[PDB]
């Protein structure tokens, strides 16, 4: 049978700075002192958590929640409970969140709704924690005094539904761009500030691992609006 | 052969930055035209600290640090002599 | 007027992940005619990266005491250009 | 008349994570919960603090304390107290410390001795906060299979009291080296991994500002121990 890992206030007590800052700088309080976030005064309800684990890498977990008007706090709970507790704060209306993992350990997710002042309502019990993509791409040239290239990238997905992604892109004459794709029906990655005849490369990290994908940006004669709005050898 | 000799320099960036002193390699003649000596700009990240919600700190998913602030910093790191993009 | 291929030695860009544990996660790496005695070198440049809790906090070069115990800054040489300097 | 800025527990309460973390990994406790660091339960004594301001930059202050067997905590106190509170933890036996400033504001230093677990004894009231160096250098060549150059640097000081410095050094064929010199009777800066006939530069930041100082490492004929143990004209 599986185990369960209840919240530890004696340790959770130390996330108050984080929680109070993340709300102090967001809600813009007169001071920080008016943060009445107390982990030792918070209880535990019979209510099971509505959280759902959508993805997990061996160094992280990405989950979805129901859209809430209030802030949401999430923590990962272990048995030993010695190290600082992994946690994440989901901003209201937003529904996707991520929690980082340290070493191969079982954790249990616990969720909370935060008050305006940062009052924690009782914890809700969550769930327990424990071959090559092929990419197509399209480009569009745009005119504004000079000209600029925007490039959109897409790739096929496996049969499974639960898939998140991590994207990295670089070109010989454009500064690096990186992104993290939450689970969607069909992933897509936009790129900007590209140029003509540039030898680029893009890495796509997914459930099936890393896919390194070299690609070259098209020439002017390949882009009709470029060729037409320029001299034509 | 076809290269420009470069000069090293230091960037202070104040004591508020974790990487305070930064190494900058400027262009300080051979490699005559059509090639001309350019300075290769390279973007590095510096960790400054507490300000009044200034700009947007480069993505460091805010947990432990808004006490500190990440900023991009392009700096000369070589003197190339390529004819590309003049 | 212009010759091709150019005198300059080719340089290819790549990304270094260094894991999510690094504050600067994604690192830009520029790896590699001009026949001998010269050979194309990769220009090494030292950048600073910060380490996380998992470490015993080894010797940092120099960081503010607010960032000891939990963090450590370490130097990291990386290719940042390709240049035609001979060996030795 | 001058002012005073007493400790604010309502805000200092939030440094507990920092203090307990910085001590949890250092003193290596079984867990984090056993810290028992409480800023709201600590008082204020008649005992004046022994701290002394040795240096101050327009963004920092460097001070000295008396050697204590226990840890020492130091904080800077303002009237408004909205931004995070500057603080520093002096490790036992060590005597020099630094406190960071962000804006042009008056602060007051407050010091404490920490228990084995980090229990704060009552605060002690401290003090209030509010042309070109000339450099000489010497080198030594060393032999072991290959050869290595070590270079020592020194510069003069004004008739002022307690000067701190910040030094940065770089060479054409050696990676940068930087250091921070606390106030000494006579400052000195060591350099290693130097090579022959190398065009170097060193910057010395002090009370009188920055002093950039170019310099070249000597040739072999200039270093007797190099010339003698090598082939000659
Ligand atoms: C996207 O479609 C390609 C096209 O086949 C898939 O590539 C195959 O991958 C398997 C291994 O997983 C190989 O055995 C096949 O040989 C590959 N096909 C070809 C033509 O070489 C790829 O798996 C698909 N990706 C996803 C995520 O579904
Ligand atoms: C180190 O010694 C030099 C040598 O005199 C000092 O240089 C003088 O600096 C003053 C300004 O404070 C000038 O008015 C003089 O003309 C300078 N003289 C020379 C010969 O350079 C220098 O100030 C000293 N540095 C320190 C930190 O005491």
């Amino acid at each position: 049978v599986s185990q369960r890992y209840p919240p530890a206030p004696g340790l959770l007590k130390y996330l108050e700075q984080d929680v109070c800052y993340s709300l102090y700088y967001y809600l813009n309080w007169t001071s920080l002192a008016d943060c009445k976030t107390n982990f030792e005064e918070t209880g535990i309800s019979d209510v099971p958590s509505t959280v759902k684990v959508r993805c997990q890498s061996k160094n992280s977990i990405r989950f979805e929640t129901e859209p809430s008007e209030h802030w949401q706090l999430f923590i990962l709970m272990e048995h030993d409970n010695f190290d600082p507790i992994p946690f994440t704060l989901i901003e209201p209306n937003n529904v996707f969140g991520e929690l980082i993992t340290t070493a191969n350990k079982e954790y249990q997710i616990w969720s909370t709704y935060l008050d305006e002042y940062g009052t924690l309502q009782d914890w809700m019990e969550g769930p327990i924690v424990l071959y090559n993509v092929t990419q197509e791409f399209k480009y569009i040239i745009l005119g504004n005094d000079s000209y600029t290239i925007n490039g959109k990238f897409v790739w096929n997905t496996t049969g499974d539904r639960d898939l998140c992604f991590d994207i990295a892109n670089i070109c010989q004459n454009t500064n690096m761009k990186h992104a993290k794709i939450w689970p969607t029906a069909h992933p897509s990655f936009d790129v900007e500030n590209l140029v003509l005849n540039d030898e680029c490369e893009i890495h796509v990290k997914g459930i099936h691992g890393t896919t390194k994908h070299k690609y070259k940006t098209p020439s002017c004669f390949e882009l009709p609006e470029c060729f037409l709005n320029n001299m034509e050898p | 052969p076809c290269t420009c000799k470069y000069k090293k320099e230091i960037e202070d960036l104040g004591e508020n930055s974790v990487p305070r002193f930064i190494e900058t390699r400027n262009c300080q003649p051979t490699c005559r035209p059509p090639y001309i000596c350019k300075e290769s700009l390279y973007s590095i990240t510096i960790l400054k600290r507490r300000e009044t919600k200034s700009q947007e700190s480069l993505e460091i998913p805010n947990e432990l640090k808004y006490r500190w602030v990440a900023e991009s910093h392009p700096v000369s790191v070589a003197c190339l002599c390529t004819r590309d993009y003049q």
